[PDB]
């Protein structure tokens, strides 16, 4: 759901 | 689990494509389709372009897009904004505006922010620019909200004044989705729809390592075939070489090459070379 990595 | 490709090679998705069965294609881009650009990969292992910001003693490269960083550190960011538009869409761009133009493509996913897809023709109802635009500035605080345009960033980047909003004084953030900040609505309506009907996922340029972008890869059918053009292998769920791989297929190299290579499989290489000379000098001549 969130922008990671 | 139904077998579509004849082959997993590049000649059997190509003849897959020439096919009745795939009507409906679907681009994954990442980095990797903009570096002949001359955008950097700023996720790569030997990337090249931090260099200069070593005055600003960054925790770590990374920092710089991360949101909670930005925010109390804009000056990094915006340093490098100024070195990097001035980019025309590169062949992979414009093979993406072929399969427009042929009626296969679908949709356009699209991690960069660099506006490439756009300028190469592809439509706003085309692509899916799931990290959103450098193209749109907005004030961050939730009750002021004011738009700025490319044109008055690009007057403050240049100047290497931060950008702060003429009203409320916050800071002024292109439109753009910073690592820790949630994907546009679109980017989820979007793929609900799109990957029921899809023939083939075309990956180009991205090493599968952002979410949630990268389990695009997993929400097409089973039986939906999947070419990665890129580097090196990357998504592995894709099965390129155990002795149950069925449709999986990884060309490695440059982008560029492989929409070459590929579009002449299809008969289109005479026809995407026309394409990207008259769209190049159309820019030269603007
Ligand atoms: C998520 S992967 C998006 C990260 C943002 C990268 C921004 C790169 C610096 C801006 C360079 C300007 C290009 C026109
Ligand atoms: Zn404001």
């Amino acid at each position: 759901p969130k922008k990671t990595g | 689990k139904e077998r579509l490709l004849d082959e997993l090679t590049l000649e059997g998705v190509a003849r897959y494509m020439q096919s009745e069965r795939c009507r409906r294609v679907i681009c994954l881009v990442g980095a990797g389709i903009s570096t002949s650009a001359g955008i950097p990969d700023f996720r790569s292992p030997s990337t090249g372009l931090y260099d200069n910001l070593e005055k600003y003693h960054l925790p770590y490269p990374e920092a710089i897009f991360e949101i909670s960083y930005f925010k109390k550190h804009p000056e990094p960011f915006f340093a490098l904004a100024k070195e990097l538009g001035q980019f025309k869409p590169t062949i992979c761009h414009y093979f993406m505006r072929l399969l427009k133009d042929k009626g296969l493509l679908l949709r356009c996913y699209t991690q960069n922010i660099d506006t490439l897809e756009r300028i190469a023709g592809l439509e706003q109802e085309d692509l899916v620019e799931a990290h959103g635009t450098f193209y749109t500035s907005h004030c961050v605080s939730a009750s002021c909200r004011h738009e700025y345009p490319l044109s008055w960033m690009k007057e403050k980047i240049f100047s290497e004044v931060t950008p702060k909003c003429e009203d409320c004084q916050s800071l002024v953030k292109p439109d753009i989705v910073f690592f820790g900040e949630s994907l546009p609505a679109r980017f989820f309506s979007c793929m609900q729809s799109d990957f029921l009907k899809v023939d083939l996922l075309l990956v180009m340029g991205t090493s599968l390592q952002v979410q949630p972008f990268a389990s695009l890869i997993s929400k097409a059918p089973l039986s939906t075939p999947r070419l990665l053009i890129n580097k090196e292998k990357a998504g592995q769920g894709m099965d390129f070489d155990s002795k149950k791989a069925y449709r999986d297929v990884a060309w490695l190299g440059e982008c560029d090459q492989g929409c070459l290579a590929l579009a002449e499989l299809l008969g289109w290489k005479k026809e995407l070379e026309d394409l990207v000379r008259r769209e190049h000098a159309s820019i030269d001549a603007q």
